[PDB]
C-alpha cells in the first residue's frame, strides 16, 4: 500500500504543481523540470521552486516498501525553507534502509482564492477539530480533555503542543460543552511578519472563553523550536476589544484562529492546580 | 566474514556455491522486494605478491559506494590497518 | 438551424438574453471534455508502484 506523508489537507477539486518518482538510492537524483535535489543516507531534500501564479496547497510523499511503524510518533515531511502557502518550498523527509523509491505529488491552488478556511473547518467544527478527531469530556468539571495518541511536545508548565499532518496546534486554555462556535479568522502570507497582534471582538455574547491556533512553520532542524506564543494582560469585561501578540524564533507561513464565545464565562480559565 | 587468505589457489571445487547456499538460508538471493542484502558481509584480504584479484573479487561481496576487496603489499600492513582502527578512537593527544 | 440576428418588434431584449447567453457559453466551455488520468501500475517483481 505505501507508507503515505502528508502535510496539509488534500483537495479533490484542485490541481497538482507537479509529479514525480524519485529513486531514493541515486546519487543524485535528476533534475526533473528544473529542481534540484540532495541525498544523503540519512536525508532527502527538495529544492522544489515553481513558476506559476500560485500557492502550495498540500504536500504528499509516498514511501515503498511499506513499513510498519506508526507515522505519529516523530515527523518525517517538513519544508525547511516557506512551506503551504507559499510558491516553493524545500522539503525535506527522512529515509529509512528499507525505505528506496518514493512518489512526490505537490498541489497548488490559485494565488488570488490562496485561503485554507475552506478545508480545515469541515462540516461540523462543534465536536470535531481540525484534525478530524472527536471532542472528549471529563465530568470532574464538564469540561474538555487530553489526547495521547499523537506527536506533542512541552517546555513550561501547562504547555499544549500537537504536530499532526505538519500541522502545529495549541490551546488557550480549555472549552466547555455549553459553549458555542461563532466563527474564525485566517492570516494570510503577506499579513505575516516576525511578530504580530490580533483583535477580537469580547463584548455582548461575544465574550472570548477559549481559542485554539493552528499553523504550518519552518524548521532549521528536525526539533523545532516552537514559538513564544504568551496572551498579554486580562481578557475581562471591561476592555471591549481583547488583543493577543505572537513571539516567533521561526517565520510562520499560515495561521488560523477559531473563536470561541460565553457570555457567561468570568474571562479565567484554570484549573485548580500548582 | 572476515577472511584473510594469501593464497586461495582452488583445490577441491569453488567457493562460490556454497556463499550461494549460506544466502540461501538467510533469504537474500530470492527476492528483490526484500533483498536483504545487509544482513551478510564478506570481507576478504589480499596478502603478498601470489594473489588472483579476480577469484578474491568473485568470492568476496559487492555494494555500491563500498569497498569489500582489499590488498596489502606486506603483512606489516595487515597490523597498521588494526593499530590504525584502534587509534582513530583514541583522543587527539598522542603524535 | 435558424440562423436569427434580431430584427422585427421589439425583439431586443431575447437578442440580448440569447447573445449573453452564447458568451458565456463560449467562456466557460473549453475545447474538450475534461481529461485527468492518473494511470498506475505494479509488477510482481518490483516493489514499487509505477505511476
Ligand atoms: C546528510 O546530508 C544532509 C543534506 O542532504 C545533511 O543535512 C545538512 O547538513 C548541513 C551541515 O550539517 C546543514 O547546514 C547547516 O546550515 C546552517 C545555515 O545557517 C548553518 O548555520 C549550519 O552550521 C549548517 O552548516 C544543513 O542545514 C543540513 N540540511 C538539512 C535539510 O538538514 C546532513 O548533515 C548529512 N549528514 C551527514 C553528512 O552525516
Ligand atoms: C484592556 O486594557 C487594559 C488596560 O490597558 C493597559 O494598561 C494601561 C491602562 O491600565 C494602558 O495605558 C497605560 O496607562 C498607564 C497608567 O496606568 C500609563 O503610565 C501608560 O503610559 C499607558 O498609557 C496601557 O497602554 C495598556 N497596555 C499595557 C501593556 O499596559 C489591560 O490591562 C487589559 O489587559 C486589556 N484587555 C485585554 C488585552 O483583553
Amino acid at each position: 500500500d505505501g507508507d503515505e506523508y502528508f502535510i496539509g489537507k488534500y483537495k479533490e477539486k484542485d490541481e497538482t504543481l507537479f509529479f514525480a518518482s524519485y529513486g531514493l538510492k541515486r546519487d543524485p537524483c535528476q533534475i526533473v523540470l528544473g529542481y534540484k535535489c540532495s541525498n544523503n543516507q540519512t536525508h532527502f531534500v527538495l529544492n522544489f521552486k515553481t513558476n506559476k501564479k500560485s500557492c502550495i496547497s498540500a504536500i504528499k510523499l509516498t514511501s515503498y516498501p511499506k513499513i510498519n511503524q506508526n507515522s505519529d510518533l516523530t515527523r518525517n515531511l517538513y519544508c525547511q525553507t516557506g512551506g503551504i502557502g507559499t510558491d516553493n518550498c524545500k522539503l525535506v523527509f527522512k529515509k529509512r534502509k528499507r525505505q528506496i523509491a518514493a512518489n512526490i505529488e505537490i498541489y497548488g491552488i490559485p494565488a488570488k482564492k490562496c485561503s485554507f478556511k475552506d478545508r480545515y473547518i469541515g462540516a461540523d467544527p462543534l465536536h470535531v477539530d481540525s484534525y478530524g478527531l472527536s471532542y472528549q469530556f471529563d465530568q470532574e468539571h464538564g469540561w474538555n480533555l487530553e489526547r495521547n495518541n499523537i506527536f506533542k511536545d512541552t517546555r513550561f508548565s501547562t504547555e499544549v503542543f500537537y504536530h499532526k499532518n505538519g500541522l502545529f496546534n495549541t490551546q488557550i486554555t480549555y472549552l466547555a460543552e455549553e459553549d458555542s462556535f461563532s466563527e474564525a479568522r485566517e492570516i494570510t502570507a503577506k499579513d505575516i511578519k516576525k511578530k504580530f497582534s490580533i483583535i477580537l471582538p469580547n463584548e455582548e455574547y461575544k465574550r472570548i472563553s477559549f481559542l485554539d491556533v493552528y499553523w504550518f512553520q519552518e524548521t532549521m532542524r528536525k526539533k523545532p523550536k516552537y514559538p513564544y506564543i504568551h496572551y498579554n494582560g486580562e481578557c475581562s469585561n471591561e476592555n471591549k476589544t481583547c488583543e493577543l501578540v505572537f513571539d516567533t524564533d521561526e517565520l510562520m507561513t499560515y495561521a488560523l484562529v477559531k473563536v470561541f464565545t460565553n457570555p457567561e464565562s468570568d474571562g479565567s480559565r484554570l484549573k485548580e492546580e500548582d | 566474514i572476515i577472511l584473510m587468505t594469501d593464497g586461495l589457489h582452488n583445490m577441491g571445487g569453488d567457493p562460490i556455491t556454497v556463499i550461494d547456499e549460506i544466502r540461501d538460508l538467510l533469504y537474500i538471493g530470492k527476492d528483490r522486494k526484500n533483498p536483504r542484502e545487509d544482513y551478510l558481509d564478506v570481507y576478504v584480504f589480499g596478502v603478498g605478491p601470489l594473489v588472483n584479484q579476480v577469484n578474491i573479487n568473485a568470492l568476496a561481496s559487492k555494494k555500491d559506494n563500498e569497498q569489500h576487496v582489499f590488498k596489502v603489499k606486506d603483512m606489516e600492513n595487515l597490523e597498521d590497518v588494526f593499530y590504525q582502527m584502534i587509534d582513530e578512537s583514541q583522543s587527539l593527544s598522542l603524535c | 438551424e435558424q440562423r436569427y440576428y434580431g430584427g422585427g418588434y421589439g425583439s431586443t431584449q431575447a437578442t440580448f438574453m440569447v447573445f449573453q447567453a452564447l458568451a458565456q457559453y463560449q467562456k466557460d466551455a473549453p475545447d474538450h471534455q475534461e481529461l485527468n488520468l492518473d494511470v498506475s501500475l505494479q509488477l510482481p517483481s518490483r516493489s514499487s508502484k509505477i505511476t
